[PDB]
């Protein structure tokens, strides 16, 4: 045989501790470089001028932060959507002043997660499985891409992306609420229903399966020891569990098929997350949620308020105080 | 620079040379095993996946 | 005539029709 | 027994329902259109939010004298 | 700065070529039902 | 003896006309700005 | 009946259109019927938009997405972007509506009455999903048709009336493009450009000559490729890398169409040459630049010298410098300094905005355009309110740019999901384990322990 | 407004654009007619 | 035998719906709570307590109607129909806000009855009662917020209102006044909820993508007899796949399902503690060190201070209309505001 054939046989081998595959060639370097840069920048980075008004903001541990308030600041507003690699700065100090590491981390990270999906499919193929797990994983990837890349593209600046921090996430959420009126977009309601229903069904399924265990342990050992690796037993007792579910609610509602059950379980949260990601992506292009301000009037013509007006007051309060020194003109276009 | 529109970001000869070096090195390694292919009408197949050895 | 299902379904159904009629009537009110 | 799948078919079911349901629907319509709900529940009418004397919102300020306060605020 | 760009381009093209020529080496045949 | 694919059609017509009426009332009348 | 039940093919009713994979007679009818539906919608939408036209408001204040394309092609538009007549739109709608009937009848016939398979009486119109020569032939034929279409667009742009040009010397007007650019360096620098800010990849075309030259080159390339793929068969390096089945081809098409949808949405959002602003409305950056220009003009008229006015941060209230040196508008709109519009270029010199021209060379029409674009920014809500999120119900307007961008972005993402699903299934079925794990010979049980 | 010779047909024109959806609903109706064979 | 035995035999018979002894507590209270919400969102107003319109009869839609809390002048009254505030007079009872108390009070007992029903059915069929600890989670959430939060505050007026937009108002209100996102208990609740959603999706795709070939048609749904002895999917293949992709994987089928049960309930029970803490204004608002440094050094800035400024803006611009009974009057010159807008 040749050298290339041996290399290919080693790459696609299903006997290593961790599968490599051809997608792993793009996966591993990008994720590793993103991790290294993120750790170093989170620990020891200097303040970054995020808004382009020459007012740097500290975000690293060594400059007086804690775990909660630390972050990696997005790039400067003066840059916009321009590409800013290291070799385009006159010095490393200038590169760090304008928020260089954010772009590097984000780009290598997104490439890494795409390769992660590909690698999942590849191992599924090599193991003789059915190839539909990476489709399920595509939803968190879609949401992360939506925020990190799509929102800056629509708004025209990397500085509007979500900061890589804990309190930066809250700041992003609050400003997004103030500017786009989320919580009134039906796609956000779809996402909330998705997560709540996912938690509900996880708890219900766990309870039902755990309650229907046959007797193999008696008292003085954890019940988990009954199951053996490779044992043959369907994940319930049909009589007890089916009767319990058919008696708890009306008898017409009971899943007697494991396939349909475990399909519904997979389908619900994935669809919810897809819809909420598309909601964020569409709101990136200034298509906001429902507007119900001053919609109820009496006979004379005066305005009677509703709860939407209280929400509007909160939105105005958030809006008038964000980026205090950044605006010069009456409209925030 | 940043705002200019050069192809693939190439602004110097050395960048092009090293790109050629990379594609060509991996290409030579690949040709070390797939370089003896023929287009004769007996190496073809009738199916969805090519199992005809090399 | 007095089964449990009768009582449940009618107790859930009569006010539903009443309220739906009320809402449809509300739809044509103008100030 | 006698499930819904063939309950939906019985002709007597259909005829008694056609006799009964429209009466309830019209009763609800008349309940709204007569204006009786405004008096039962105390909801102000579209021309009753502000009276000629009171031009502000009528908030209740006392616990044990809510009856007299509401009687004042409504019309008096 | 120029040398850093040279090295980064080298690494990127190397890994991308690895990917491209790896998927061209009769990949659909590498399944357990061969 | 209605078959079990026409009564569902009647129910669908009823629900769709109710929803359409509610949307129209949303666009016209009380609470329409 | 055979071929239309689960017991004979699997494929329960909710996935019944998958029973047509190996039936080449009904598939033709299905595809023709969908084409007829598309033509019908085009004609009906044109007619509906024509019926509601009002000659006072601009086209972007009436919620139209179909009249703008015909107007850009040079039908019924005059100087400055005013609509003069609507007869050609009526003619286009009528022709589409009439052709839809023929297409639908053909689909219905070929689907309900014609032979189930064409591989027994019409050998020319037959295939096997695995005969590579036939697939290449079909691809080449329809590719040559695409090239002919591109050349037809070029011919319309050059000889048959001309196209609307928003950069015309004296305001937008219909003119003949007599000198298209043909130097391959420019076109293939457009193709091989980076997509980030300042470059924009192919969205950044900013004149009609480049557009016509590009469509010329595309026509030439498509014709040549069609002939080549007709007269040849796939080479060795391609045979060992692809999967040869119908679902694989479907997934291949799905990925490309998703990419095209993304590209079109970004065209609609950012470009203002093929989507002139007089018809679709101002772009995102354009409204902010207009606001800055309007307030600069007002403050200068009041008496200020707007070159040395200091802002709250000391950076410059009206004018400043971009990170490369050019003079740009101040404020939060420093991110949109890449904008180029026909109503701003009169004030731009060799190094950005010109101080003297700004001082004493601003015409009233520019002021009016700036005010209009400032007050008609692309911001709105789902129920068509218009304005910032904290505004009250007074106007009813959402720009067509937002609608087009959001819709085709949604479609692009879901068709990418299509690539993933249909391709994974195609490859798994080709390998032979899409039904499940063979319990007799589970492959995992014969691997070295980990 | 449509050309004067066709203004009478305006109500039909106001309904054409939505026809392509009724087709999608008709597919489900046809499937339900044969009892989801 | 006696009356007790006959009634007990009748109550546990196999019917369309199980009734049981707990049905007496469950059915009336739940029915009354649902009916109260349905009539409140349709006919009753909030004009005299909040100064708002919150019914269909006034012009609201599904997303803006609610059953609002009672007036602030009635601190923690039980608001009985025959109490010293209404003294009968259904109309005055509706006008002062008795429907909210009606709904909450009968609904708490409805929840208790549902938990008792779960216990009873589990005992009847002879299985361990694990679906009654999983429901205790949501019981803790409801009790904690809807009862303990108002009881520590001034009055019932500061409770969530039964509506869609009222809940959004509640969220924004707690963020603005308590800095609720910074509390380390909502954090653990978020972690629990998101982990539950993740677990639900990964299992159904893992189970659905390791099925044994037990059929001949592409529709794998009709390849499962209602219950057999063999498992429908391969545990070994799933273990291998997930241990070679992620580096760690499950191997015990009981631990998997117990983990699925455990995560979200733990999240909810954790968030309840933080809400109970907020009830007494014992919040996690300030980092004193950063406040001191920012006061001394007028160049130190993090995202923390920006969030603080946002909260100040929320409070100042919302309090005037959110609490109409305080007669707040803020001149335009005292409202905090940035430049331009
Ligand atoms: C291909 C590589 C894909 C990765 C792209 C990421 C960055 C895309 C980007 O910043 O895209 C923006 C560019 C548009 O570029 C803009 O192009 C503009 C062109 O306008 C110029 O030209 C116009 C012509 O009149 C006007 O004159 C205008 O004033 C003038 O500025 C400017 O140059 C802007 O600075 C520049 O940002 O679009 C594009 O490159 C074209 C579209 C690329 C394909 C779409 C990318 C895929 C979608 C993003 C990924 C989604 C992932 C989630 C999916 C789930
Ligand atoms: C199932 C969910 C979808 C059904 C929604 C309910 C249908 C009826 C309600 C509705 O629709 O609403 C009723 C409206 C008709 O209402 C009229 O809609 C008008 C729309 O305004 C338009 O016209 C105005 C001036 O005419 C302005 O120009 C404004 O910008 C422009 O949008 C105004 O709001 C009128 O006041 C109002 O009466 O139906 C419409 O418009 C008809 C169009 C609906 C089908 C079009 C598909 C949606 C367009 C693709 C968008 C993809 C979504 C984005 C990506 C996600
Ligand atoms: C664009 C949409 C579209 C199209 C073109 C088709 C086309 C087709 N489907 Mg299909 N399908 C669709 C959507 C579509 N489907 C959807 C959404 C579903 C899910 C509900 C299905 C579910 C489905 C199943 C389950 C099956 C098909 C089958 C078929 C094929 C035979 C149908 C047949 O025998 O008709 C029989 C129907 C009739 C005789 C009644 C309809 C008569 C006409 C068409 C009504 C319309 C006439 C029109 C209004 C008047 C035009 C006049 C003109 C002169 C202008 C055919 C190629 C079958 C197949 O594979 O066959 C091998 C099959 O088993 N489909
Ligand atoms: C892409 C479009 C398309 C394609 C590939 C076909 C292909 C075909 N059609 Mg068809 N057809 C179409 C659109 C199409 N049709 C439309 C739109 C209509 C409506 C006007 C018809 C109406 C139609 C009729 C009425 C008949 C066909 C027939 C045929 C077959 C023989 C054609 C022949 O001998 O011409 C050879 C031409 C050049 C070599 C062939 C399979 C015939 C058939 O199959 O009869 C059994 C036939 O009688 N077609
Ligand atoms: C819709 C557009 C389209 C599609 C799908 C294809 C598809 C294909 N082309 Mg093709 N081609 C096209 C347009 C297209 N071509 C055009 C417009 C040209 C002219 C520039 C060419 C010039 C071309 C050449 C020169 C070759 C291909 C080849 C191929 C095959 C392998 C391509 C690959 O894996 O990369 C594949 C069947 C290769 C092949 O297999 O040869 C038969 C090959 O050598 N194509
Ligand atoms: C299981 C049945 C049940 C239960 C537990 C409750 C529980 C409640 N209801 Mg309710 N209610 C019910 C059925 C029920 N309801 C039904 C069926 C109706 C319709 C007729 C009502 C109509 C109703 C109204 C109209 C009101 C309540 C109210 C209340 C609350 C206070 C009641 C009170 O003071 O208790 C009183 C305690 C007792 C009566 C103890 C019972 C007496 C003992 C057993 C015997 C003593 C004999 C003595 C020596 C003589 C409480 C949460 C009030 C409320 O929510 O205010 C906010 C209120 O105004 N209920
Ligand atoms: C489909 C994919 C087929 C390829 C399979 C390989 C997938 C590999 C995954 C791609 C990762 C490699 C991306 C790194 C390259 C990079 O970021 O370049 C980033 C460079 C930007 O280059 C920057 O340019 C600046 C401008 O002056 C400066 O010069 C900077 O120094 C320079 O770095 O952009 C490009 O090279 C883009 C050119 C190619 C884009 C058009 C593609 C042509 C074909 C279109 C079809 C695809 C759409
Ligand atoms: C006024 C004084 C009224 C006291 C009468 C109670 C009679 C119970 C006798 C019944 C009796 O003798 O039989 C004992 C009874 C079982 O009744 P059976 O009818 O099955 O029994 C018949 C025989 O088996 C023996 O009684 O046991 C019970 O469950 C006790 C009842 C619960 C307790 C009920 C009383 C508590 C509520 C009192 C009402 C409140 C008043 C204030
Ligand atoms: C018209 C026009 C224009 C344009 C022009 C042109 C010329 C274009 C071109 C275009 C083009 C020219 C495109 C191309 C593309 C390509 C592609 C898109 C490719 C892809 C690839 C692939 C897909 C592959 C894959 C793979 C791999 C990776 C390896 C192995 C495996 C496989 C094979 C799968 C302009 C702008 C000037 C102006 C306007 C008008
Ligand atoms: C409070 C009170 C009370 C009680 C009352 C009651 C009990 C009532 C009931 C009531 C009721 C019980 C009512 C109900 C109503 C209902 C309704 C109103 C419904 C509606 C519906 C709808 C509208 C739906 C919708 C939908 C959905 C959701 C989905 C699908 C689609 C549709 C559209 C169908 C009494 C007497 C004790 C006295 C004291 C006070
Ligand atoms: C153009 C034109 C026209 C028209 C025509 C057309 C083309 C039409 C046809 C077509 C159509 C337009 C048809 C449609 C129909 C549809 C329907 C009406 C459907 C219904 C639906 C439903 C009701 C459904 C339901 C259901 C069922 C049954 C079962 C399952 C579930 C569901 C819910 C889905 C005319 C004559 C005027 C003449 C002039 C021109
Ligand atoms: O960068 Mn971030 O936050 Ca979107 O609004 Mn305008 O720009 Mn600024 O202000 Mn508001
Ligand atoms: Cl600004
Ligand atoms: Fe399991």
């Amino acid at each position: 045989v040749s050298l290339w054939e041996r290399f290919c046989a080693w790459i696609t081998s299903t006997e290593n501790r961790l599968y490599i595959g051809w997608f792993g060639c793009l996966m591993f370097p990008t994720l590793l470089t993103a991790t290294s840069c993120f750790i170093i920048a989170f620990i020891a980075a200097p303040p970054v001028d995020i808004d382009g008004i020459r007012e740097p903001v500290a975000g690293s541990l060594l400059y007086g932060n804690n775990i909660i308030s630390g972050a990696v600041i997005p790039s400067s507003n003066a840059i916009g959507m321009h590409f800013y690699p290291i070799w385009e700065a006159a010095s490393v100090d200038e590169w760090l002043y304008n928020g260089g590491p954010y772009q590097l981390i984000v780009l290598h990270f997104l490439l890494g997660v795409a390769s992660y999906m590909g690698r999942e499919w590849e191992l599924s193929y090599r193991l003789g499985m059915r190839p539909w797990i990476f489709v399920a994983f595509s939803a968190p990837v879609a949401a992360a891409s939506a925020v990190f890349l799509v929102y800056p593209i629509g708004q025209g600046s990397f500085s509007d992306g979500m900061p890589l921090g804990i309190s930066g996430t809250f700041n992003f959420m609050l400003v997004f609420q103030a500017e786009h009126n989320i919580l009134m977009h039906p796609f956000h309601m779809a996402g909330v229903a998705g997560v709540f229903g996912g938690s509900l069904f996880s708890a219900m399924h766990g309870s039902l399966v755990t309650s229907s265990l046959i007797r193999e342990t008696t008292e003085n050992e954890s019940t988990n020891y009954g199951y053996k690796f490779g044992q043959e037993e369907e994940t319930y007792n049909i009589v007890a569990a089916h009767g319990y579910f058919g008696r708890l609610i009306f008898q017409y509602a009971s899943f007697n098929n494991s396939r349909a059950l475990h399909f519904f379980l997979a389908l619900w949260p994935v669809l919810g997350i897809w819809l909420t990601a598309m909601g964020i992506s569409t709101m990136a292009f200034n298509l906001n949620g429902f507007n119900f301000n001053q919609s109820v009037v009496d006979s004379q013509g005066r305005v009677i308020n509703t709860w939407a007006d209280i929400i509007n007051r909160a939105d105005l309060g958030m809006e008038v105080m964000h980026e205090r020194n950044a605006h010069n003109f009456p409209l925030d276009l | 620079t940043e705002g200019t529109n050069e192809w693939f970001g190439v602004d110097d000869i050395r960048v092009l040379a090293v790109l050629f070096i990379g594609h060509y090195f991996i290409l030579s390694l690949w040709l070390g095993q797939y370089g003896n292919a023929t287009e004769d009408d007996d190496a073809d197949f009738f199916g969805e996946i090519d199992y005809t050895g090399s | 005539i007095f089964t449990f299902r009768w009582l449940a379904v009618h107790g859930l159904a009569i006010p539903t029709v009443f309220f739906l009629g009320g809402i449809t009537a509300m739809q044509f009110i103008q100030r | 027994e006698r499930p819904f799948s063939d309950i939906i078919t019985s002709v007597r079911y259909w005829i008694i329902h056609t006799i009964t349901i429209p009466s309830l629907f019209v009763s609800g319509w008349l309940f709204i259109s007569t204006g009786l709900a405004y008096d039962v529940f105390g909801t102000p009418r579209p021309n009753e939010y502000f009276t000629q004397d009171r031009q502000q919102v009528p908030l209740v300020n006392d616990r044990f004298s809510a009856k007299q306060e509401l009687e004042d605020l409504t019309k008096g | 700065m120029l040398t850093l760009k040279i090295l980064v381009y080298t690494t990127v093209i190397f890994f991308v070529s690895l990917f491209i020529f790896g998927f061209l080496s009769s990949d659909p045949s590498r399944n357990p039902n061969r | 003896r209605v078959p079990l694919w026409l009564v569902g059609l009647v129910g669908g017509f009823a629900v769709i006309t109710i929803v359409s009426l509610f949307i129209y009332g949303s666009y016209s009348g009380l609470g329409s700005s | 009946i055979a071929g239309r039940d689960i017991e004979s093919t699997g494929f329960a009713w909710w996935s019944g259109n998958a029973r047509l994979i190996n039936v080449s007679g009904k598939l033709l009818g299905a595809h023709v019927a969908h084409a007829g539906l598309m033509v019908f919608w085009a004609g009906a939408m044109i007619l509906f938009e024509v019926s509601h036209f009002v000659p006072e408001k601009p086209l972007y204040e009436q919620g139209f997405i179909c009249m703008q394309h015909l107007a850009t092609l040079g039908y019924g538009i005059g100087p400055g972007g005013e609509i003069t007549s609507t007869v050609p739109y009526f003619a286009v709608g009528v022709i589409h509506l009439i052709s839809s009937a023929v297409l639908g009848f053909g689909g219905i016939y070929h689907s309900l009455l014609g032979p189930d398979t064409l591989e027994e009486s019409f050998p020319f119109f037959g295939y096997d999903w695995r005969d590579k020569n036939k697939m290449t032939t079909i691809l080449g034929i329809h590719l040559c048709l695409l090239g002919l279409g591109a050349l037809l667009l070029v011919a319309k742009a050059m000889y048959l009336g001309g196209v609307y040009d928003t950069w015309a010397p004296g305001g937008g007007d219909v003119r003949y493009i007599t000198t298209p650019t043909l130097n391959p360096i420019v076109i293939f620098g457009y193709v091989f450009r980076s997509p980030f800010g300042g470059d924009g990849w192919v969205v950044s075309v900013n004149n009609m000559e480049d557009l016509v030259g590009g469509h010329i080159w595309v026509g030439i390339l498509c014709i040549v490729g069609g002939v080549w793929h007709i007269f040849t068969k796939p080479f060795s390096w391609a045979r060992r890398a692809f999967v040869w089945s119908g679902e694989a081809y479907l997934s291949y098409s799905l990925a490309a169409i998703s990419l095209m949808g993304f590209t079109a949405s970004l065209y609609a959002w950012y470009n203002n040459t093929a989507y002139p602003s007089e018809l679709y409305g101002p772009t995102g950056p354009e409204a902010s630049q207009s606001q800055a220009f309007t307030f600069l003009v007002r403050d200068q008229r009041l008496g200020a010298n707007v070159s040395s006015a200091q802002g709250p941060t000391g950076l410059g209230k009206y004018l400043m410098r971009s990170p490369s040196g050019e003079i740009i508008f101040g404020g939060e709109t420093m991110r949109f300094w890449d904008l180029r519009a026909p109503w701003v270029e009169p004030l731009r010199g060799p190094n950005g905005l010109d101080i003297n021209k700004i001082k004493n060379d601003i015409q009233p029409w520019q002021e009016r355009r700036a005010a209009e674009y400032m007050t008609h920014a692309p911001l709105g809500s789902l129920n068509s309110v218009g304005g910032v999120a904290t505004e009250i119900n007074s106007v009813n307007y959402v720009s067509p740019r937002s609608w087009l961008c959001c819709s085709h972005f949604f479609l692009g993402f879901f068709f990418l999901i299509g690539h993933w699903w249909h391709s994974g299934r195609a490859r798994a079925a080709a390998a032979g384990f899409e039904k499940g794990i063979n319990r007799a010979n589970e492959p995992v049980l014969s691997m070295r322990p980990i | 407004r449509l050309p004067e010779a066709y203004v009478v047909f305006s109500p039909l024109v106001d309904v054409f654009p939505v026809i392509p959806v009724f087709f999608l609903l008709l597919a489900f109706v046809w499937q339900a007619a044969v009892g989801f064979r | 035998r006696g009356l007790f035995d006959l009634v007990d035999d009748w109550l546990k018979r196999d019917r369309f719906v199980f009734v049981g002894w707990s049905g007496i507590l469950l059915f009336p209270t739940a029915y009354l709570a649902a009916g109260g919400w349905f009539t409140g969102t349709t006919f009753v107003t909030s004009w005299y307590t909040h100064g708002l319109a919150s019914s269909y009869l006034e012009g609201c839609n599904f997303l803006t109607a609610a059953v609002s809390t009672p007036a602030n002048s009635m601190g923690h009254s039980l608001l009985l129909l025959w109490g010293p505030e209404a003294q009968g007079d259904f109309t005055r009872w509706c006008q002062i806000g008795g429907l909210w108390a009606f709904i909450a009070l009968h609904g708490a007992f409805g929840l208790i009855g549902f938990c008792l029903r779960q216990f009873e059915i589990a005992r009847l069929v002879g299985i361990r009662p694990y679906n009654a600890i999983a429901f205790s989670g949501p019981i803790a959430v409801f009790v904690s917020v809807f009862l303990l939060y108002p009881l520590g505050q001034a009055s019932w007026f500061f409770a969530p209102s039964f509506g869609v937009a009222a809940i959004f108002r509640f969220l924004l209100f707690l963020q603005g006044f308590h800095n609720w996102t910074l509390n380390p208990f909502h954090m653990m609740g978020v972690a629990g909820i998101l982990g539950g959603a993740l677990l639900c999706a990964i299992h159904g795709a893992t189970v659905e993508n390791t099925l044994f070939e037990d059929g001949d048609a592409a529709n794998t749904f009709r390849a499962f007899t209602p219950t057999q002895s063999e498992e429908t999917y391969s545990m070994v293949t799933a273990n291998r796949f997930w241990s070679q992709i992620f580096g760690v994987a499950f191997s015990n089928k009981r631990w998997l399902h117990f983990f699925m049960l455990f995560v979200p309930v733990a999240g909810l029970w954790t968030s309840s503690i933080g809400i109970v803490g907020l009830a007494l204004n014992l919040r996690a608002y300030d980092f004193v060190s950063q406040e001191l440094r920012a006061a001394e050094d007028p160049e130190f800035e993090t995202f923390y201070t920006k969030n603080i400024l946002l909260n100040e803006g929320i409070r100042s611009w919302m309090a005037a209309q959110d609490q109409p009974h305080e007669n707040f009057v803020f001149p335009e010159e005292v409202l905090p505001r940035g430049n331009a807008l």
